């Protein structure tokens, strides 16, 4: 199962434009509250990772073999920030209901 | 200040009930 | 949940009202003779 | 003041009234109407 | 501060209720030494201070 | 919770008491006169008497009235509104002795002193230019005049400066000897007090006093003054009353709701009152607020909910006043119970009443006093964005 | 039931009183007002006092402002110079879960930097709120005059400051500040046992006796702010008793013998020595009052003086000398016990409200570990007599003054003219 993970993690082709998995998201308005609670750094770094895989869709290219994101290697940065969004979420839904 | 005058008049306005109206 | 009960059976009767008016409407204007 | 606690202070039952009253109102101006067009000619 | 300050108590305590006229809606300009300020303002020539 | 103790006496003065373990005592008396009673000849009498009342009297000449009660380490105080006018003394309970001979001046045996009359006139007439400086008073005293048009509730406690200018001795002894009836006055005491020394005490002095339509009006005024930095605006239908059983619905209904600065209130008068909102907010906001207002309104008239009214039910449950709130709290609302409803409401009763009220109750009595209702708005300020009175009346009520 | 004050092994103080009431009340009473902190984390303590509302270790922002609302109840938060307290009250039936919300709120906070990102706009608010009056202004201009490290720190965030207050600040506050040794729990209305329980789940876990604050020193000075208000506000004090002496007893017999607020509505203060000083030399309007503020280790006593900006002169000076008469042993024993009488009875009317009751109990708890029955106070402000009066009064007359002015102030004297 890890090996067939990273083949298909190969598959997707999201690392050959430098992204990381927390990068392809759709932001939804749980996306973009987590997106809003990253440190700036983190934040800095992934709209530059989405603007140079903008750009290189642009050129029809992807980054050199080398350059590209290591299945091993992605962090899920925004994973720890949406799950609080999602259960802050889900806390207040339930709470309606009462 | 706000209290050196009163509402206008509206007499010839005014009809001289509620739930009819 | 138990709120939103309460609000469905607070406007299903005023709902329903609705859809009378509707039935005498469409019926009217489509001069359905079954009704 | 009966009437509008009833049948008019409620929008949907306002609808309901209107809609109920045209629905014979044709029936009735028509017919009132006719009689008048053929004592004329 | 009850003893101590009475009417003037409330000057002294922040009370914040948390939980449970109105304020009034309460500059960024384009960009050491020691001796008396001199300002200067020019009809065209842009302002400056020598102190 | 202890039993408030009511006695009637020969004047018909009413002497009421709440004793309770606290140390110190809030005696008042409470007089059912305000700028109700006036008549546009003495719109300001009430409150030009109560500026007046404690200049001196014949046995405290000058500052003898002020200096003793300063002396014996008491806070008097006092207040008007359109229905009611209260004196009260917060003081060492021991003091009950001459906290109530020195209200009995107060009542009665006051000395008027002309050349004070004329200070405090000026000082009432300076304020009042000042006074336009409260816009919230202002939003709630044409809140006023335009919700009661051509009514004795329209007028304001202040009067207008006209009648403060000219008023007069006599004119005050009028009001003072007109209004201030022993069957119409309750001396309310709350605290550190035995009942039957009160009784005893009000028998000894007090014992002298003389025994001798409202309608709302749906409408609009608008003080328009783009200068200042935000607007107020209060919006109001026809309160049931003070007696009416239903005001205890409509506070739950007030809990449920609680732009900026949105407060609610239920004033009460003698079977009338404004029910209603008050909210402060910049210009381009207001109709949005407005709105908003509206809507929920609308939601309690269809849409309560069991779990919200629980909430509004246990927020009034914990605004009642008690002997925990102090002394002052509860005199006040002896005065004020003995003068409206006759009778002292425990909260036994309050809270009974409180639990009684449920989803239905409350959807039924906002339906019968907000829904399709006109309103009376008061709005100062940068109101241009405010709504005319066919978008406010048409969201008095929704379609579906 | 007399307050069962009694004293944890930790240091926390617990107290309360089973007065069957309706509606209790529970506090939690911290050495950590804005006095503990220092030039690096100015305006922590108030952003602190303004995070009472967020995500704690238990429970959430939304459950604890929708579990308090949900029964009605109220959480405030009250600060001085050296002391918080929050305070959380309600029905019976719910102080459980209001225990659960207030202990969890002191004990266990997470200080996400978001949450306080959204905050500092309220702290700018709150802020512009609070310094709307005069008066705020002139004593936190007054204490920064006055004092030179501990006491002259603002209760309210400087402007800078806003917008660098982080997550770790606050926790380095609380971590060092909330402490078990430096902390009371006082509930009226409930019993001493379940005090004791939730001071074992809570309140037990944080025990040193925290970071110790620096010695407050007195500098002395003026300061003075042109803004062109109507009214000039003027305080001059001067360094006087702590709390914990009878010192502190004779300057409050002290203000109430020279005025400390009226008693009558639309009153002149006939009595107040010094109201009668200016009042038979200036016809405009005016207010003159006496301030006193004590804290621990130290204590500001003096005069207030709002009035006309032309008279703000003589004003100042006739106050002035009405204490120097004072100085001069002028005065009379029946104003003596005038003074000590109306002392007496604000201090009963203060501890007659529920929340004040139990906001005295606190400080008595966190000042001295024990409480001091309304009774034996009586007693101590009886002790004081007329010469200790004077005494104060000397000191205050000598010692170095600080002096907060505001408004038009081109006729407003210095501390070398006064």
């Amino acid at each position: 199962l890890d090996g067939f993970r990273k083949w298909y993690y190969n598959a997707a082709g999201f690392n050959k434009l430098g992204l990381m998995r927390d990068d392809t998201l759709h932001e939804t308005e749980d996306v973009k509250e987590a997106i809003r609670r990253l440190p700036e750094d983190l934040y800095n770094d992934r709209m530059f990772r989405i603007k140079r895989a903008l750009d290189l869709t642009m050129r029809h290219q992807i980054l050199p073999k080398d350059q590209w994101t290591k299945y091993e290697e992605d962090k899920f940065y925004l994973e720890p920030y949406l799950k609080e969004v999602i259960r802050e979420r889900k806390e207040r839904e339930e709470w309606a209901k009462k | 200040s706000h209290t050196d005058v009163k509402v206008p008049d509206f007499s010839d306005y005014r009809r001289a009930s509620s739930e009819a109206r | 949940g138990p709120r939103y009960r309460e609000l469905a059976r607070n406007w299903i009767p005023t709902a329903g009202m609705w859809g009378t008016v509707g039935a005498v409407g469409l019926v009217w204007a489509t001069d359905w003779r079954l009704i | 003041s009966r009437l509008y606690s009833l049948l008019f202070r409620r929008t949907s039952t306002f609808a309901l009234t209107i809609a109920v009253g045209a629905l014979f109102f044709e029936r009735a101006f028509d017919q009132g109407a006719d009689a008048i067009y053929e004592h004329i000619n | 501060v009850a003893a101590r300050s009475g009417p003037f108590a409330p000057v002294l305590s922040a009370t914040s209720r948390g939980v449970a006229g109105a304020v009034p809606a309460a500059p960024v300009l384009d960009v050491a030494a020691a001796r008396p300020l001199v300002a200067t303002v020019g009809l065209n020539v842009p302002a400056s201070v020598r102190f | 919770v202890p039993e408030t103790q009511v006695s009637i006496l020969d004047n018909g003065l009413r002497v009421a008491s709440e004793q309770s373990s606290h140390a110190t005592c809030t005696v008042g008396v409470w007089i059912d006169a305000g700028s109700r009673y006036e008549t546009e000849k003495n719109n300001g009498a009430g409150y030009f008497l109560e500026h007046l009342a404690f200049k001196g009297t014949k046995n405290r000449p000058g500052n003898a009235l002020e200096k003793e009660v300063e002396s014996i380490g008491a806070h008097l105080n006092a207040y008007s509104t359109r229905e009611h006018t209260a004196y009260l003394i917060k003081a060492l309970s021991k003091d009950l002795p001459k906290v109530v001979e020195l209200l009995a001046d107060i009542v009665q045996n006051s000395s008027l002193e002309d050349s004070q009359i004329e200070k405090e006139r000026d000082v009432i007439l300076r304020e009042m230019q000042e006074n336009d400086a409260s816009m919230q008073n202002v939003v709630f005293d044409y809140l006023h005049a335009t919700a009661f048009q051509g009514t004795p509730l329209a007028q304001a406690v202040e009067g207008p400066s006209e009648n403060v200018r000219r008023l007069s001795r006599t004119d005050l002894t009028d009001y003072l000897n007109r209004h201030y009836k022993a069957p119409r006055m309750v001396l309310a005491a709350a605290g550190g007090v035995e009942h039957q020394q009160l009784l005893d005490l009000a028998q000894k002095h007090l014992s002298s006093v003389s025994r001798v339509p409202c309608r709302f009006t749906g409408s609009e005024i608008r003080h328009r003054d783009d200068a200042l930095p935000l607007a107020h605006v209060a919006i109001a239908v026809e309160g049931p009353g003070w007696a009416n059983p239903d005001n205890v619905t409509l506070q739950v209904a007030n809990a449920i709701i609680g732009c900026q600065s949105f407060q609610t209130f239920n004033i009460s008068y003698s079977d009338t009152g404004l029910l209603g909102a008050h909210f402060v907010c910049d210009a381009m906001s207001i109709d949005d607020m407005v709105f908003f207002l509206q809507g929920q309104w609308m939601r309690l008239c269809t849409s309560a909910t069991e779990s919200e009214v629980t909430r509004g039910k246990n927020i009034l449950r914990n605004a009642l006043v008690s002997h925990l709130d102090g002394t002052t709290p509860v005199c006040e609302d002896i005065g004020r119970s003995l003068l409206t409803y006759g009778r002292r409401i425990p909260l036994a009763e309050w809270e009974s009443r409180i639990q009684e009220v449920d989803a239905q109750m409350l959807r039924d009595i906002c339906s019968k006093y907000f829904y399709d209702q006109c309103p009376a708005v008061a709005g100062y300020g940068p109101i241009e964005q405010l709504p005319d009175y066919n978008r406010i009346r048409s969201g008095m009520f929704w379609l579906r | 039931q007399d307050l069962e004050f009694t004293k944890l092994p930790n240091g926390l103080v617990i107290a309360s009183l089973e007065n069957y009431a309706p509606l209790s009340r529970i506090g939690l009473f911290v050495k950590a007002g804005s006095r503990y902190e220092d030039s690096n984390n100015l305006g922590t303590s108030h952003l602190l006092r303004l995070a009472s509302s967020l995500t704690t270790k238990g429970a959430s922002s939304f459950k604890i402002t929708r579990g308090i609302e949900a029964v009605g109840g109220k959480l405030s938060v009250t600060a001085t110079r050296e002391n918080m307290a929050y305070t959380v009250e309600g029905i019976r039936s719910d102080i459980e879960i209001l225990m659960e919300f207030l202990l969890n709120v002191t004990t266990a906070p997470e200080f996400r930097r978001w949450e306080v990102a959204a905050l500092r706009s309220q702290l700018k608010i709150d802020k512009a709120v609070a310094f709307q009056n005069s008066q705020t202004r002139i004593i936190e201009n007054l204490h920064d005059v006055a004092y030179k490290n501990a006491l002259a720190n603002p209760l309210y965030c400087p402007d800078y400051r806003m917008g660098k207050i982080t997550s770790e600040e606050l926790h380095y506050f609380v971590q060092n500040h909330f402490t078990s040794a430096r902390m009371a729990l006082v509930g009226l209305g409930v019993s001493h046992s379940v005090l004791k329980q939730v001071a074992e789940q809570f309140l037990n876990m944080r025990g040193g006796l925290g970071l110790a604050g620096a010695k407050a020193k007195y500098r002395g000075g003026e300061i003075r702010e042109q803004n062109g208000d109507n009214l000039v506000h003027a305080a001059i004090v001067a360094e006087s008793a702590a709390i914990g002496n009878a010192e502190a007893n004779a300057f409050s017999v002290l203000q109430h013998l020279l005025g400390a607020g009226p008693h009558i509505k639309r009153g002149n203060n006939t009595t107040s020595l010094l109201s009668q000083s200016v009042a038979k030399g200036s016809h405009q309007p005016f207010d003159v009052s006496a301030f006193n503020a004590s804290y621990s280790d130290s204590g500001l006593f003096g005069i207030y003086t709002i009035s006309q900006a032309a008279a703000a002169g003589e004003v100042i000076n006739a106050a002035y000398n009405q204490v120097k008469a004072v100085a001069q042993g002028n005065l009379s024993s029946a104003d003596v016990q005038a003074a000590k009488n109306k002392l007496k009875a604000g201090y009963l009317m203060s501890v007659e409200t529920s929340e004040g009751f139990l906001s005295e109990i606190g400080s008595q708890a966190l000042a001295a570990g024990s409480y001091m029955p309304p009774s034996t106070v009586l007693q101590q402000i009886d002790s004081v007599a007329d010469a200790d009066v004077v005494k104060a009064a000397k000191k205050f007359v000598s010692g170095k003054k600080s002096m907060a002015a505001s408004g038009n102030l081109g006729h407003t004297p210095f501390l070398d003219e006064l």
